[PDB]
């Protein structure tokens, strides 16, 4: 008939950074093989702007070497063809990112030593990033989720510490405010919204990968947990189709998932729906 | 030589 709405998952870390983009079709159980990154790279953000998906950040950890990434990069699905776009201020392995207004901002993120509190904003029409009031706490590894065009940066790692603080970025007022942390210290989680909350699914606690699973409820401020995924991941991809949350793979200490779990908030359950083709960690992910 | 939480093997 026609083709809806795709879960692209772009790069990741598997023996090493890697170029593959793959799409998952939530409705017929199906994976696409697409065209290859420019340049392979792990700890990548992803997002989709009026049709257009966006591979941020990162870093190339190749047998040669590794560089931190500074790209910004295109993906065009009439095309099946990427494109490069002006650099960030700074490379940004372990990047967060949010999109408010056909904007995208980039948060935390380290450029191998420096642990980032920066923060960026991308206009496609411009083609051009400006610098914006920096987060309180330097965050790598933090969960990204725009909600009532609010920009919520959670969890993560300072340099030294695991957080459970998060904060909120006020695109209106350029300032930060610290919120409720969460229950758990959570490195390397999911984050994204769904029906009006903040998830936290996943992450590095510090000593363990987790399974665990918490919302913020904006209005009550407070973290309540729901029903733990089955398998402990750290280094996720996350992502929201359909009013249901799906996670993508990442590491459990042990191995690189290829688990797609899928949660109902309708009946607070999750379910495992495929496999991806490979194992891999620090994947982007969006859909469109 | 292994980061516990990406699994990545840096140097
Ligand atoms: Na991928």
């Amino acid at each position: 008939p026609k083709v809806g709405r795709l879960i692209y998952t772009a790069g990741g870390y598997f023996r090493q950074s890697l170029s593959y983009l793959e799409a998952y079709n939530p409705s017929d159980g199906t994976w696409l093989r697409l065209a290859d990154l420019q340049v392979p790279r792990s700890g990548l953000a992803g997002c989709v702007v009026g049709g257009l998906l966006y591979a941020v950040g990162g870093r190339n950890n190749s047998p040669d070497g590794n560089t931190d990434s500074s790209a910004l990069d295109c993906y065009n699905p009439m095309t099946n063809q990427w494109s490069p776009c002006a650099p960030m201020s700074v490379p940004r392995n372990r990047i967060g990112v949010g999109v408010i207004d056909g904007h995208i901002y980039a948060v935390g993120g380290s450029h191998g030593c420096i642990h980032h509190n920066s923060v960026e904003r991308y206009e496609p029409e411009r083609d051009e990033w400006h610098l914006v009031a920096p987060m309180l706490t330097r965050r790598i590894g933090v969960g990204v989720a725009v909600l009532n065009r609010l920009l919520y940066a959670v969890g993560g790692f300072d340099g030294t510490n695991r957080l459970n603080s998060a904060e909120c970025y006020y695109p209106e007022r350029n300032e930060w405010r610290m919120i409720t942390a969460m229950n758990t210290i959570r490195s390397g989680a999911g984050v994204c919204v769904l029906h009006n909350c903040i998830y936290a699914a996943g992450g590095y606690d510090g000593q363990d990968q987790l399974n665990s699973v918490e919302r913020y409820d904006v209005e009550t401020e407070t973290w309540t947990f729901v029903a733990p995924m089955k398998h402990r991941r750290s280094a996720l991809g996350i992502t929201v189709h359909q009013g249901r949350i799906y996670v993508l793979g990442g590491y459990d200490g042990h191995t690189f998932l290829d688990s797609v779990e899928c949660y109902d908030p309708d009946t607070d359950t999750w379910s495992e729906v495929t496999r991806m083709t490979s194992g891999r960690s620090g994947v982007g992910v969006a859909v469109t | 030589v292994i980061n516990p939480e990406t699994g990545e093997q840096i140097q």
